[PDB]
DNA sequence: CAGGATGTATATATCTGACACGTGCCTGGAGACTAGGGAGTAATCCCCTTGGCGGTTAAAACGCGGGGGACAGCGCGTACGTG
DNA sequence: ACGTACGCGCTGTCCCCCGCGTTTTAACCGCCAAGGGGATTACTCCCTAGTCTCCAGGCACGTGTCAGATATATACATCCTG
């Protein structure tokens, strides 16, 4: 027979144990809000993504590539503004391929298609 | 004998000078003709002459006088003859031109 | 199967 | 910093595709663009660090930035 | 710096309309790329050639090859008339 | 009765690709391109002649566009889960690669 | 003077690449479809080539000219000419 | 005193010399170290050295001693980091990598 | 009536690595237009990176940062790995 | 069709931080004068595209069945959007 | 949490494209030529790089009205859900 295991050896958890292991009406129907949403959004020119956790994900690419860098609080905007672009772009993209493929909800297959097809990959 | 800048002799507005040196300095090539910066001054301000032309009338009809980059990127996407000139670049702060296709529109 | 590579090493052997 | 890519939230990318244009998007996109933004990045920043890492400076400035984006094709405007 | 010779231009084709300071960057930042994509053609279109010096006609030719359709023919229009403006005097 | 042994439909071409992928000839007939890239270029500036190999150099461009396209539109087909290609896709082929 | 030669592209021409692209049934629209994106590909490619052709003051396109008009568009070529 | 050819002391196959004078005449930078050629024969060298024993080893396997354009499109498009490379390259005479999307197969 | 060529050097390192393989003319002006491409585009970049950073001229390490840039993945670390081991022994050599 | 509820668009007024103008300044550009090296200009020649000739056969066009995929319809149940 | 629109799987229908003979055709090959234009030199010339000297246009900084952001509070606009 086949027995896993156990992780952890003790009964308490270790949160008793110190030095722990463990212890230290109105609706709208679908798709009328879409697309108010959409004109809401492709007539406004402000930046989608949160910035704050933008900046801590530059930040983690940075590291494997050298260590202890220092971005100049502009070029964290210049990613920013690039790679929202490149993903509004995608999504045209994809939202094509779905109308395309007779349905309106773009799926995986219709990003990896519209990425495979712009060479891209 | 007063000195006229070149720009200014040519009539035109955009540095014939600056353009000259720097079509010098940036290893183009060895030697640059007299008449090659003169003509591509000109070249520069047509190209500039009709994007602040297209972005000034949104300006307009946005009624908002300063011309902010949202009106750039209103003046070259609505134009086919200028967009495929910017094909890829980006411009910051310059949004989408709005479209939806016809049947996502209920 | 005429006509094959067959991929023999791809990895770099420098 | 372990998982930040977990930080682009679901309403993110939500904002995102309805700027460009989708109407109903299935849940395996919001996982399955991180895939694709991170693999943006790291193409984008390989070639920023480089410029940087050869003047010896020790900041990746916006002059690199816009650099290592215009070789990718996706030239960018307004910085230098 | 750019700047000050586009706003000539905008103060001349707009008489009212302003530009704000990011668009200065805009342009600043474009006239840069359209004037190192066409001397960068003309540099390498002499090299084929085995030209050794850019001239007017290079940059004309250079032209063509980028601007789309009706850009050229006024561009080239725009250039032809400041070289012979230019040679005027 | 009578049956002429008549292949399944679907199998010469599948033989066939077999058979061109493999192989690596030219496929557009030579001379009946010539007078088309002649036909061109009498339009941009009449009176020109063309080298040899320019104009075989174009047919090896030419070529190896379209089986780009082909390849592309394919997965544009294979996409709608069906198998037959169709000017909708040709068509969407080429604005997802921009080029328009 | 030429005129008709795009329908001098025959019609199995068109499958015969289609299958060494890797498609297996072809609808009857294609081939009087890929005529006119073939067309509109040389109209780039064989105009920046003459453009070329002109700059030099030579009569004669030549073989060089069209890896250039090639390496423009992004379409780079090997083997002609180099 | 006796020459000794640059491509030489390097250790190179291809000439050293004969880049160090491009890199003047195609006007790549008013100045050319002379570091620059020697580094830049070798990755040249080097890549050249690999198209080449890709391209060999699908000879070979195709029964035919010498390279033809096929086999050098073969030792390319196989490989995932040189395509990448010539991404945008179209090889004259070079044919396709075979392919076929598995919902066409039979069944 | 001379057109200069790596017709000679391809071929010579061709005999390094497959001691009875010889190559086909049409296959070669392939490789002399390969070469052609990339040292067009490693040194085409190793004149931006000069540029930018405002030094007049191009040496070796203006060449890393060209192939780190250029050539994707493994490549990067072999060429760049294989530069050095020549330029060192060049000096050295001098 | 009738009608409330909603969201965006619209108006009036209130600040500001920000772009337009002023002013001083110094650094790049304009003037002036060569020098030789690149560029244009004239035969020439030869080799290399265009052009025609005829056989010939590989291939394109054409015809017909029917076999299978394109497409339309439908039932549905769940993975969506909305709050 | 919920309620329902849609992706999808199934069935059915039919048209249209693949397969394979026939029948027509024009690509191809090889062959000859002619003259056209791209490729040498000679020559001569004139144009831009290089240099020196002087100065004013572009730049940076200062500031100061001011058009745009912002808050608030109507006027229709669509959207359902009968």
């Amino acid at each position: 027979a086949r027995t896993k295991q156990t992780a952890r050896k003790s009964t308490g958890g270790k949160a008793p144990r110190k030095q722990l292991a463990t212890k230290a009406p109105h609706r709208y129907r679908p798709g009328t809000v879409a697309l108010r949403e959409i004109r809401r959004y492709q007539k406004s020119t402000e930046l989608l993504i949160r910035k704050l956790p933008f900046q801590r994900l530059v930040r983690e690419i940075a590291q494997d590539f050298k260590t202890d860098l220092r971005f100049q609080s502009s070029a964290v905007m210049a990613l920013q503004e690039a790679s929202e672009a490149y993903l509004v772009a995608l999504f045209e993209d994809t939202n094509l391929a779905a109308i395309h493929a007779k349905r309106v909800t773009i799926m995986p297959k219709d990003i990896q298609l519209a990425r495979r097809i712009r060479g891209e990959r | 004998a007063k000195a006229k800048t070149r720009s200014s002799r040519a009539g035109l507005q955009f540095p014939v000078g600056r353009v000259h040196r720097l079509l010098r300095k940036g290893n183009y090539a060895e030697r640059v003709g007299a008449g090659a910066p003169v003509y591509l001054a000109a070249v520069l301000e047509y190209l500039t002459a009709e994007i602040l032309e297209l972005a000034g009338n949104a300006a307009r009809d946005n009624k908002k006088t300063r011309i902010i980059p949202r009106h750039l990127q209103l003046a070259v996407r609505n134009d086919e003859e200028l967009n495929k000139l910017l094909g890829r670049v980006t411009i910051a702060q310059g949004g989408v031109l709005p479209n939806i296709q016809s049947v996502l529109l209920p | 199967r005429r006509k094959i590579i067959t991929s023999e090493g791809i990895e770099r052997s420098f | 910093l372990r998982d930040n890519i977990q930080g682009i939230t679901k309403p993110a990318i939500r904002r995102l595709a309805r700027r460009g244009g989708v109407k109903r998007i299935s849940g395996l996109i919001y996982e399955e663009t991180r895939g694709v933004l991170k693999v943006f990045l790291e193409n984008v920043i390989r070639d920023a660090v480089t410029y940087t890492e050869h003047a010896k400076r020790k900041t990746v400035t916006a002059m690199d930035v816009v650099y290592a984006l215009k070789r990718q094709g996706r030239t960018l405007y307004g910085f230098g | 710096s750019y700047a000050i010779y586009v706003y000539k231009v905008l103060k001349q084709v707009h008489p009212d309309t302003g530009i704000s300071s990011k668009a200065m960057s805009i342009m600043n930042s474009f006239v840069n790329d359209v004037f190192e994509r066409i001397a960068g053609e003309a540099s390498r279109l002499a090299h084929y050639n085995k030209r050794s010096t850019i001239t007017s006609r290079e940059i004309q030719t250079a032209v063509r090859l980028l601007l789309p359709g009706e850009l050229a023919k006024h561009a080239v229009s725009e250039g032809t008339k400041a070289v012979t403006k230019y040679t005027s005097a």
